[PDB]
């Protein structure tokens, strides 16, 4: 599983030239071979046994440190850092409050990127809705 | 006894099923291994092997 | 089991007056049971001559404890320190991905050890971050009497600062970061070529890939210093490359503009194969001459080779007074040094050509080795620029009928890359020099050997430098 | 060495997907690699219709490159023996291209798949696809004809090669525990 497709098994021995994407939906180890089959139609499940996640081709991606718990939470902080870079530490500037409103934002992080129970990251989603609005805002 | 434990774990020569099947020193793991499909194996036997050492490109030709 | 009772009897005074070299104090330690290792220890506090390695004066995370009574101001000897730039290069770090790799799972070691404890004992972690929330907590991200788990490789703890890291005041928010810096130098680790970045050339970069921050990148030691501190590992192997890393993270947070990060893909001597070296070094003693240096005016230097007395006071552009070259005073000859530029053909010899046999040389190198092997009474070594350049001559050598005539005479003894096998061998050598039969020794000059033992009368009559 | 495993890995393929005796064949002058024709005929005591055909194997994979082994007659004439001087990279390298052909035909098969997109009027027994069904398609007949036939067409391509290419993955996935992996532990040092 390490290097081959976890559809087709294609190993990385047998396919050098395999080149690994995975989607912000489900965060998928497959093969391109398989990506384009997938959705080279359209909008349809992921071919992953247990996975019913309808997604697009033009919604994948390439994993840069395999580490789909950071890149996860990594683009809960992309996600973040996109919307909450309207933080206030640099903006806010009070030692203890710009190490508050980061500590904030990363408890708000930290709630969708912890993840274990991520409803009142949900509740944060809102929240980052709210930020939707309170970037704006 | 020859193909009771067969598919290599009792492995004999059958020189022909009309001469008792006159045996070697036969033991393997896999050993014959039939289920594999003949077609597949003739599609596998279908492979004819290219030339020289472009062959170790055509390997790599071919991505391997 | 001695620094109890060594607690009990020793730490209000002395052990009675005694200089107790190792050879007594080894002894007398053990008499009192006691691992003198914290005798002296509690005894930086007393000694009024102390002697130690370079590091212990130099490399921050061993020299950082140093005190007013132990420091502030009296007389300071640096003897046979003619090497003394190559130690302070102590800042040195290379990156073995090897090792690495294994403190990713060492990070999530850590990263499981972290996440369970905070299932189970998360009080006292966030009182922790309660003993973080209030501030730097001097009181215990310094004064540890024996718990400290990563060292200082910062300057003898004073290259910090006092704001918090943030959010990284919650360990979950550090930890998190933590596996950012490993899989960014992962990410880093597989460079094609040769690349070499210099601090904030690099610093931006790492944001560039991944937005961390300087500010916490300093104070990644002390709160994973805590963080393992409040969880008593069983094992430091996997996170001796932890602290590395945030090791690396502190040392990459401190300093710039002096020193560089260079990552080649591999080591070239077996090029073409997956192993690259994350370098970042030192390149300039002085800077970490410079704090020692600064203290004290009473600063004395002295080697039995420094040779041009420039370079030092160039290299670390430090202020002498007086370098003063003693001619050694003799009525007599007292010793004798001689040049062999070329061999009885005048053929010049040489290593510079190549690290290979161009073989006029060697074999006129047997016939130059072998007549002086010949000529002195036991007791004879000799010096060659590299290990493997060495073992070219040797195995030439070996096939040639050259070593088995010396072989006659004297006793060959090789180096070795291990100082065991080494340091077994040498004490031989010394037998047989000592004893009557003469011998041979040959070594390296960047070796070891070279820098440590020394050779008398018996122990060295003649020597060689190939 | 890896050697070893090049001859087990040679052992595995003539025994995964090959029969029972093409190993003895290999073992036999596996013992010796510069071996006497007639003494594997000797210990094995078969005829050369039980001996051609599996010689046909061992030239026809490569693997046993029978070398001329000649010796010096006593009576001053023709000596020679086929010695099967093993052509180790070789033999695998068309292996490795001989295994990647049958993955094409799974890798064009994949191509050949789950969901039914062509058509065909069996009374012609004739397939035909999409863009000529919509093109053979009528205001009227919603339904496909067939101009052969003026027959309703059926899909094709549903069940069986789905299914087709799920047992073929099987038998992909048949190597890979197999040759592949042993094959890339040649890769390892490639000699
Ligand atoms: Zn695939
Ligand atoms: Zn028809």
């Amino acid at each position: 599983n390490k290097d081959m497709c976890p559809i087709c098994k294609t190993d990385r021995y047998l396919s050098p030239d395999v080149k690994f994407l995975v989607n912000p939906e489900c965060y998928h180890r497959i093969c391109e071979s398989c990506v384009d089959r997938i959705f080279s139609l359209g909008p349809a499940q992921c071919p992953y046994k247990g996975c019913d996640k309808i997604l697009r081709k033009n919604k994948f991606k390439t994993q840069i440190f395999d580490d789909v718990e950071v890149e996860k939470e990594v683009d809960i902080r992309k996600r973040v850092f996109n919307v909450f870079n309207k933080t206030i530490d640099d903006f806010n500037g009070d030692l203890v409050e710009y190490n508050k409103y980061l500590e904030e934002v990363e408890d708000i992080i930290y709630k969708l990127d912890h993840g274990i129970d991520v409803a009142k990251t949900e509740e944060k989603l809102r929240t980052y809705e709210e930020l939707n609005k309170q970037l704006i805002m | 006894t020859i193909n009771q434990l067969e598919e290599d774990s009792k492995i004999l020569v059958l020189r022909t099923k009309k001469d008792k099947t006159p045996r070697y020193v036969w033991y393997n793991s896999g050993g014959n291994l039939k289920c594999i499909d003949e077609e597949f194996v003739k599609m596998w036997e279908n492979v004819q092997l290219p030339q020289f050492a472009e062959l170790p490109r055509k390997l790599q030709d071919l991505g391997l | 089991e001695y620094h109890e009772n060594l607690y009990n009897i020793e730490v209000e005074d002395y052990l009675p007056k005694g200089v107790f070299s190792f050879e007594k104090l080894l002894k007398y330690c053990e008499e009192k049971t006691l691992c003198p290792y914290f005798i002296v220890r509690r005894m930086i506090s007393l000694c009024n001559i102390i002697i130690y390695s370079y590091h212990y004066l130099l490399d921050p995370k061993i020299a950082e404890r140093v005190s007013n009574e132990v420091s502030k101001d009296s007389i300071v000897i640096f003897d046979e320190a003619h090497n003394i730039d190559n130690v302070c290069i102590s800042l040195s770090l290379d990156l073995t991905t090897d090792a690495l790799r294994r403190a990713t799972r060492g990070a999530n070691a850590l990263d499981e050890r972290i996440s369970e404890v905070r299932k189970v004992d998360s009080q006292k972690l966030q009182d922790e971050y309660e003993k973080l929330v209030q501030g730097l907590h001097s009181a215990d991200i310094l004064t540890d009497q024996e718990e400290p788990f990563v060292e200082t490789p910062v300057l003898p703890q004073d290259l910090l600062t006092e704001a918090i890291p943030g959010n990284i005041r919650r360990a979950e928010h550090f930890v998190s970061f933590l596996k950012r810096l490993i899989e960014y130098l992962k990410t880093r680790m597989k460079v094609l070529h040769v690349i070499s970045e210099t601090p904030k050339s690099f610093l931006q970069h790492l944001k560039q890939l991944t937005f961390i921050e300087r500010k916490p990148l300093r104070f990644c030691s002390e709160r994973l210093s805590l963080l393992v501190r409040t969880l008593e590992v069983t094992e430091v192997e996997d996170f001796t490359a932890l602290k590395d890393i945030a090791t690396f993270a502190t040392l990459i947070s401190t300093y710039e503009e002096g020193f560089l990060l260079i990552i080649e893909p591999y080591e070239i001597e077996n090029a073409a194969v997956p192993n690259p070296i994350m370098r970042f070094t030192c390149l300039d003693a002085s800077i970490a001459i410079k704090p020692v240096f600064e203290r004290f005016s009473s600063v004395i230097i002295t080697s039995g080779t420094i040779s041009p007395l420039d370079m030092y006071p160039r290299m670390l552009n430090f202020k002498t007074v007086l370098q003063k070259s003693y001619a050694m005073t003799l009525a007599k000859k007292s010793f004798l040094p001689m040049i062999i530029t070329k061999g009885s053909d005048q053929v010049a010899i040489s290593s510079r050509f190549e690290i290979r046999n161009d073989p006029s040389i060697v074999r006129n190198y047997g016939s130059m080795l072998v007549e002086f092997a010949k000529i002195t009474p036991d007791g004879m070594v000799v010096f060659f620029p590299s290990y493997l350049y060495m073992e070219s001559i040797v195995s030439m050598w070996q096939t040639m009928g050259i070593l088995d005539e010396v072989w006659k005479h004297k006793l060959i003894l090789v180096e070795t890359p291990d100082a065991q096998e080494t340091s077994l061998a040498l004490e031989t050598y010394r037998k047989a020099c000592s004893n009557g039969r003469g011998a041979i020794l040959l070594s390296v000059a960047r070796g070891k050997v070279s820098e440590g033992i020394d050779f008398d009368h018996q122990y060295g009559r003649t020597v060689l430098m190939i | 060495p890896i050697d070893d495993i090049v001859k087990n890995l040679l052992k595995f393929v003539v025994r995964g997907f090959y029969g029972g005796s093409f190993v003895l064949v290999l073992d036999a002058i596996l013992f010796h690699s510069v071996l006497a024709e007639d003494d594997l005929k000797q210990l094995l005591s078969i005829n050369k219709t039980e001996l051609g055909p599996l010689i046909a194997r061992l030239r026809s994979d490569r693997l046993i490159s029978i070398h001329k082994q000649r010796e010096y007659p006593p009576n001053s004439k023709s000596v020679e023996r086929v010695y099967y001087y093993v052509k180790y990279p070789h033999a695998i390298d068309a292996i490795k291209w001989k295994v990647h052909q049958v993955v094409q035909r799974l890798k064009d098969d994949l191509d050949k798949n789950s969901e039914p997109n062509g058509y065909m009027c069996p009374i012609c027994l004739t397939k035909y696809t999409q863009l000529e069904a919509v093109q053979l398609l009528n205001f009227d007949r919603t339904e496909f004809l067939c101009s052969l036939c003026d027959e309703p067409l059926v899909e094709d391509d549903s069940g069986k090669k789905n299914k087709e290419k799920q047992d073929k993955l099987n038998r992909l996935m048949d190597q890979i525990q197999p040759i592949i992996d042993s094959l890339k532990k040649i890769d390892d040092s490639r000699i």
